[PDB]
């Protein structure tokens, strides 16, 4: 039980869009489209499979963000020599997770890059 | 004072390895060439000027990395605790090569700027003593 432009799946709701935006916006974005909505989040495999197939099926392919961000962020980094983290030189700040509308696989990928997404909300 | 073959700088020894191997083996390796050995770590500015002009000598390719010694601790696949909307995670479905917990640096910034790789490539790598 969804509003016509969004597609049902086990009591939840999900809705593609195709705007290019980065991780941030676009979980912001997806806030405002509904009450309770965010990024997509995936608990099973079928739930992947039904997300995947309906980003594809919708705007082909394509790379579609996932709510998980700064992934690593708060890992326990480490020189093997046990010298204390001060100075600093990272390519990227914050590592983000995508999908392609190909498989239901994980992927990488700086947080700063644009791409597309799928919103999600209980109904 | 360095062995025959490394190259020091502020009392540190350094050298480049070309043979290919994990991030661990590398360790591991770099463990076993001198007492104290590890992969390099990078302290500050000067030690990254020295450290990319030292790599920049022996490797000249763009098809691999140069291994360095920071790495994440952790044992899973991600460090956060949450999805943006609040659940745990309490399954994933990770491609093994796209947990990238080990640095290294690239010829594309001149061997400066460091970039998360997959712990398990072979790739070249330096030693610090
Ligand atoms: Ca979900
Ligand atoms: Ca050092």
């Amino acid at each position: 039980d969804c509003p016509s432009d969004w597609s049902s799946y086990e009591g939840h709701c999900y809705k593609p869009f195709n705007e290019p935006k980065n991780w941030a916006d676009a979980e912001n974005f997806c806030t405002q489209q509904h009450t309770g909505s965010h990024l997509v989040s995936f608990q099973s495999t079928e739930e992947a499979d039904f997300v995947v197939k309906l980003a594809f099926q919708t705007f082909d392919y394509g790379i579609f963000w996932m709510g998980l961000s700064k992934i690593w962020n708060q890992c326990n980094w480490q020189w093997s020599n046990a010298a204390m983290l001060k100075y600093t030189d990272w390519a990227e700040e914050s590592y983000c997770v995508y999908f392609k509308s190909t498989n239901n696989k994980w992927r990488s990928i700086t947080c700063r890059m644009i791409a597309n997404f799928v919103c999600e909300f209980q109904a | 004072d360095c062995s025959s073959s490394w190259s020091s700088y502020e009392g540190h020894c350094y050298k480049a390895f070309k043979q290919s191997k994990t991030w661990a083996d590398a360790e591991s390796f770099c463990t076993k060439q001198v007492n104290g050995g590890h992969l390099v770590s990078i302290e500050s500015s000067g030690e990254a000027d020295f450290v990319a002009h030292l790599i920049a000598q022996k490797i000249k390719s763009a098809k691999i990395h140069v291994w360095i010694g920071l790495r994440a601790q952790n044992k899973e696949k991600q460090c956060s605790i949450e999805w943006s909307d609040g659940s745990s995670i309490s399954y994933e479905n990770w491609i093994e090569e796209e947990s990238k917990k080990c640095l290294g640096v690239h010829k594309a910034t001149g061997f400066r700027k460091w970039e998360n790789f997959y712990c398990e490539q072979r790739d070249p790598f330096v030693c610090e003593a």
